[PDB]
């Protein structure tokens, strides 16, 4: 049921014109739920990770042995991805590769009604937090991700097609 | 006898100038439909062949491995002069296998003669009334009648020039 | 009392309920050996022959890419080597152990009351499933006869080339 | 007694000649299975061809365009030599890999009957009468399995088949209709 779900706010309510929540079973909807939950958290970190990396925040010192943080007083934030060395790019994926495991190896997987993906390290005891005010936050968490999923696509389209975005094309990136 | 059957149609109708079904001298009530349909089916693929096989649309590549292309092969009885004689047998043979193995009543559920498949010229056809059968089985039969006079022309006019 | 096939020697016993039965056993092998093993042999010799009769003819004209066209089928192993040949026969083995649930000798085969000769369980398309007995007997007479023709065939195809030195 | 045919019009024809006189009900299943396999294959092929023609390849859509990684096989060069003359430029290693996945899938469709592989059998589960129904059971996040879905899938299959056949023909030689 789309009623009783965080993510249904005031200006639209149940937003499903093409009826995709009905398209599978209840296990199907739980997969799309934590997809959008995960699509949000990647896009929120990438949108915010685009705005800085563009104003010059600049970690002091050396990233690696000879490829130190000149990647910011230089090439666009969409770049500095091949400038990061391979052993540096490798440990990023593998910390993620580890983090995708505890996410999957809980006692009850979430499409069987289990909990949503939680923090891998330092997991405070969690949302023992007043479930009325818990529902307001999961609306806040998803809506900021909804806005960030659009925004990171704006940032790619501006870096590929100049003039594809009006009040944003006059920005050095 | 067979004045109300398939093929009798205006302006002529039943028109037997030889007295062919006028008796059963060699059981003319059957097989003469089958002998009339069978020649025409050859002729309809022949004339829709031969006119398209005059217009100049060819298969790509070569007829064999030795480089003889299809575009070098002209139309007519001259096309058999540029078929090597090993091809002339196999062109007959697996067609001759069809005469003994698909060109006969195989399953025994034939409503008619030329009735072999039952389901694949069913071209949205099941909806149409039994009368539509008699129409497009006259239209089968009379295309085949008129394509022989097409192909007997287009074989004799080549030799006449 | 007398044989149907050759009517001047006595009729062979213990060949009655079999498909191509015309009483042809003048040397009396069915008197001495188990009849289920002999039938299973004759079907298998026939099926390998029928595949080899297609093979011997189609190999001259079709060749799969990567190999070398050989004019005579008989010279093909030399043109394929030994490694490729051993792979064929060792996998034939693995296909034969799974075939009869591990009962591969003349003492272990036909030790179950099931397991009739030639019934592999092989029928992916559904040919002869749910039909009557006379039709089943008729189609089994065709597999034997075509297999017997192919055994004496695959001799001639192979033998013709032995003398001569050119394809079929 | 088969599944739904043409929606606008229907016609079974060549079906009772093999599922009654020549074969039986077991042949019916097999035929349907084969049809579904072909349909799916055609669909994928169609999509691939479409993508290739359009231009959305690795160079256009991602940061990596070097497929060979030793044989100097970039995506740009393979996207500039059409679709039919590109499959022949694929490195043997890659070909081997692809054949592997397909082989595995086919074997599964052959051994693993229902939930798990069958250890003892005269022949493979799918090599028996009605060995392969058509459905492999692969239904990740399965939305629905109704009587409409199946029909739709089938229709998309035949259509895809025809489409790709036509496409291939046209790349090779004068077809008939436009593209
Ligand atoms: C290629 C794909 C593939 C798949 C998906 C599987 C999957 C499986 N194998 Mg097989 N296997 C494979 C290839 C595959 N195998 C190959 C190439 C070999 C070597 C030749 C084996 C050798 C083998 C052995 C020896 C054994 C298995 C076992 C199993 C099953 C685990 C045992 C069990 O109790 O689960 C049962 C599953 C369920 C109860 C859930 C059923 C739900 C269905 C839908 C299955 C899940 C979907 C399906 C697997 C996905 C395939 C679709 C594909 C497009 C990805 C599991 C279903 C074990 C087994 O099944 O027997 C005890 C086992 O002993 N496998
Ligand atoms: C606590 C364990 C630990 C330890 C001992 C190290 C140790 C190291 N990291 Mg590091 N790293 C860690 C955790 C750790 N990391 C974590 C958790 C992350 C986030 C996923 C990273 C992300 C990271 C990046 C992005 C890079 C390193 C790099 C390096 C190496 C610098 C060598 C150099 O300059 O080239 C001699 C050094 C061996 C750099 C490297 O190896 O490339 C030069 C580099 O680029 N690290
Ligand atoms: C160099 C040898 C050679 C030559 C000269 C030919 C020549 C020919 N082939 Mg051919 N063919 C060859 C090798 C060759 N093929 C090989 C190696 C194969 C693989 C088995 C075939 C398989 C083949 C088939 C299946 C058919 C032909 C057919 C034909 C003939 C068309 C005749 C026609 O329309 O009547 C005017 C043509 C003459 C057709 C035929 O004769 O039947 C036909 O349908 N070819
Ligand atoms: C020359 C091409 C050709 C060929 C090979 C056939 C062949 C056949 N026709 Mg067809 N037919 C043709 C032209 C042809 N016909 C024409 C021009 C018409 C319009 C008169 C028809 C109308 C027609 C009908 C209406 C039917 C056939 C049927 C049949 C089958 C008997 C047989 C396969 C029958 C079928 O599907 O059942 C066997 C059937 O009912 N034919
Ligand atoms: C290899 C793919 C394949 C297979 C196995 C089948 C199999 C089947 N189809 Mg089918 N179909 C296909 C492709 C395929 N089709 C394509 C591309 C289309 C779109 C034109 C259709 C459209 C279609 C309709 C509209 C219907 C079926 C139906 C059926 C079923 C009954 C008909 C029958 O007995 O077989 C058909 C005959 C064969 C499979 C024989 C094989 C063909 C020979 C060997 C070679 C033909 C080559 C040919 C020249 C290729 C060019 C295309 C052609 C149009 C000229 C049967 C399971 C019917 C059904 O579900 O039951 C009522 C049905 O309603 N099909
Ligand atoms: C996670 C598993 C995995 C890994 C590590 C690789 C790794 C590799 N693949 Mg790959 N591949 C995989 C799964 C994987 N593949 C699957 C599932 C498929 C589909 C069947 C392919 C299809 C594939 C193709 C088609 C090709 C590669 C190639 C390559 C290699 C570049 C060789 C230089 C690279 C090492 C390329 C290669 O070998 O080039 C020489 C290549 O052309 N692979
Ligand atoms: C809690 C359990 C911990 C599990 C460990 C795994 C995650 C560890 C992350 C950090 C590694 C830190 C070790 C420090 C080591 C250190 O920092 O060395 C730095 C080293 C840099 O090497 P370079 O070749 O760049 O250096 C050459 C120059 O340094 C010489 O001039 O980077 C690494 O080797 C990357 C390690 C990635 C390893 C991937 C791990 C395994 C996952 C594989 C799964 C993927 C394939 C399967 C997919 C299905
Ligand atoms: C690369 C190929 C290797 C893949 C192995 C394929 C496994 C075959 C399938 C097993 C049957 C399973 C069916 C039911 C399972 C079953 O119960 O049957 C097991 C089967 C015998 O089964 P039974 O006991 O029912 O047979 C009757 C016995 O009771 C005897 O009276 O023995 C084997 O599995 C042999 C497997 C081949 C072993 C290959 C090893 C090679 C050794 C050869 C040494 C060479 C010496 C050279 C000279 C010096
Ligand atoms: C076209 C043109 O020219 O104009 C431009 C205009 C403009 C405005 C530039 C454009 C834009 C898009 C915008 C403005 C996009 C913004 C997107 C947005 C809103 C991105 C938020 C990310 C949230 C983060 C990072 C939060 C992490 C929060 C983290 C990591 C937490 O710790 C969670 C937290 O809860 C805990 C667990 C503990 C709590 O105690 C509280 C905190 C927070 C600590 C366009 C569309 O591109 C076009
Ligand atoms: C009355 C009448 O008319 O007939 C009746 C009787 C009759 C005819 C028997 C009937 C039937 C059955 C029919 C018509 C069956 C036909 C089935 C048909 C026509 C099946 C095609 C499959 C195509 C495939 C699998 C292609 C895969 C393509 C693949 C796998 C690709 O790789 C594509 C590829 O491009 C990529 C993506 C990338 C490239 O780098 C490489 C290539 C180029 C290879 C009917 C329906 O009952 C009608
Ligand atoms: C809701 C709904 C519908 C819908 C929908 C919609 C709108 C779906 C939209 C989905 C959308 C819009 C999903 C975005 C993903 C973007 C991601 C994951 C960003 C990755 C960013 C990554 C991985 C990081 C990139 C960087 O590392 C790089 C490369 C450089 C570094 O310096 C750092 C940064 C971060 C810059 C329908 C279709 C209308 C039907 C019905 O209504 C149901």
């Amino acid at each position: 049921k789309v009623d009783e779900m965080p993510g249904a706010t005031a200006p639209l309510g149940k937003f499903d014109p093409l009826n995709l929540a009905t398209l599978g079973s209840e296990s199907t909807l739980a997969w799309f739920r934590a997809a959008e939950l995960k699509h949000s958290r990647v896009a929120m970190l990438a949108t915010t990770g685009y705005l800085v990396q563009a104003a010059g925040i600049h970690f002091p010192g050396m990233l690696s042995s000879d490829v130190s943080f000149e990647s910011l007083s230089a090439m666009k934030p969409l770049d500095a991805w091949d400038a990061v060395p391979e052993g540096g790019k490798n440990q990023i994926y593998f910390t993620i590769f580890l983090a995708e495991f505890i996410t999957e190896c809980k006692g009850t997987h979430y499409t069987k009604g289990g909990p949503l993906p939680t923090i891998v390290f330092p997991p405070i005891d969690f949302s023992t937090v007043n479930p009325e005010q818990l529902k307001t936050r999961q609306n806040r968490e998803l809506n900021n991700g909804r806005l960030a999923m659009i925004a990171i696509m704006s940032f790619v389209a501006a870096a590929n097609i100049p003039g594809s975005v009006p009040a944003l094309a006059g920005n050095p990136m | 006898a067979f004045e109300d059957e398939l093929g009798a149609q205006p302006p002529l109708g039943f028109f037997d100038p030889l007295g062919l079904v006028a008796d059963g001298d060699q059981e003319k009530f059957d097989r003469l439909r089958y002998v009339e349909i069978k020649h025409g089916r050859i002729s309809m693929l022949a004339v829709v062949g031969y006119l398209v096989q005059e217009a100049g649309v060819r298969l790509p590549g070569t007829i064999d491995y030795s480089g003889k292309t299809f575009a070098e092969i002209p139309n007519g009885f001259a096309a058999f002069k540029e078929i090597p004689a090993g091809g002339l047998v196999q062109l007959l043979f697996f067609i001759g296998v069809l005469e003994s193995s698909v060109m006969r009543d195989l399953t025994g559920e034939a409503e008619f003669v030329g009735d072999f498949r039952n389901g694949a010229i069913d071209f949205g056809w099941d909806t149409f009334d039994e009368e539509t059968q008699f129409k497009k089985r006259a239209i089968e039969l009379n295309q085949g009648r008129a394509a022989q006079m097409g192909i007997l022309a287009l074989m004799v006019h080549e030799q006449l020039g | 009392e007398m044989s149907k096939a050759v009517p001047f020697v006595k009729a062979p016993a213990n060949t009655a309920g079999y498909v191509g039965d015309v009483g042809f056993d003048p040397l009396g092998f069915s008197d001495y050996f188990d009849m289920k093993w002999l039938r299973e042999s004759e079907i298998k010799h026939g099926r390998a022959s029928m595949l080899a009769c297609l093979g011997f003819v189609v190999q001259q004209y079709i060749t799969i890419p990567g190999y070398t066209h050989v004019d005579d089928s008989n010279l093909a192993p030399q043109a394929v080597g030994v490694s490729a040949m051993l792979q064929i026969v060792l996998w034939m083995g693995v296909l034969e152990f799974w075939t009869n649930k591990g009962n591969v000798t003349m003492e272990t085969m036909f030790s179950s009351p099931d397991r009739v000769p030639g019934n592999l369980g092989f029928d992916p398309m559904g040919l002869s499933v749910g039909k009557s007995q006379a039709e089943k007997d008729e189609m089994a007479l065709k597999e034997i006869k075509n297999g017997r023709l192919a055994m004496l065939a695959i001799g001639g195809m192979i033998h013709h080339n032995w003398v001569t030195g050119e394809p079929l | 007694t088969p599944l739904g045919g043409e929606p606008v019009f229907i016609g079974e024809n060549y079906w009772d000649k093999l599922t009654l006189e020549y074969g039986s009900e077991a042949t019916g299943t097999y035929l349907r299975a084969a049809e579904l396999k072909h349909g799916r294959s055609a669909m994928l092929a169609v999509t691939g061809f479409a993508f290739h023609k359009l231009g959305l390849t690795l160079n256009n859509i991602s940061p990596h365009e070097y497929l060979s990684i030793r044989d100097n096989i970039k995506f740009a060069d393979l996207a500039a030599m059409s679709p039919i003359e590109a499959v022949k430029h694929i490195p043997a290693e890659g070909m081997a890999q692809i054949f592997a996945a397909i082989a595995a899938v086919e074997i599964y469709e052959l051994t693993h009957r229902n939930g798990k592989l069958a250890y003892d059998e005269s022949v493979a589960p799918g090599l028996q009468p009605g060995g392969l129904t058509g459905d492999l059971g692969w239904n990740p996040l399965n939305i629905k399995v109704t009587d409409r879905r199946r029909l739709s899938e089938l229709q998309n299959g035949r259509a895809a088949m025809f489409a790709i056949s036509a496409w291939v023909a046209a790349e090779a030689i004068p077809g008939s209709v436009p593209i």
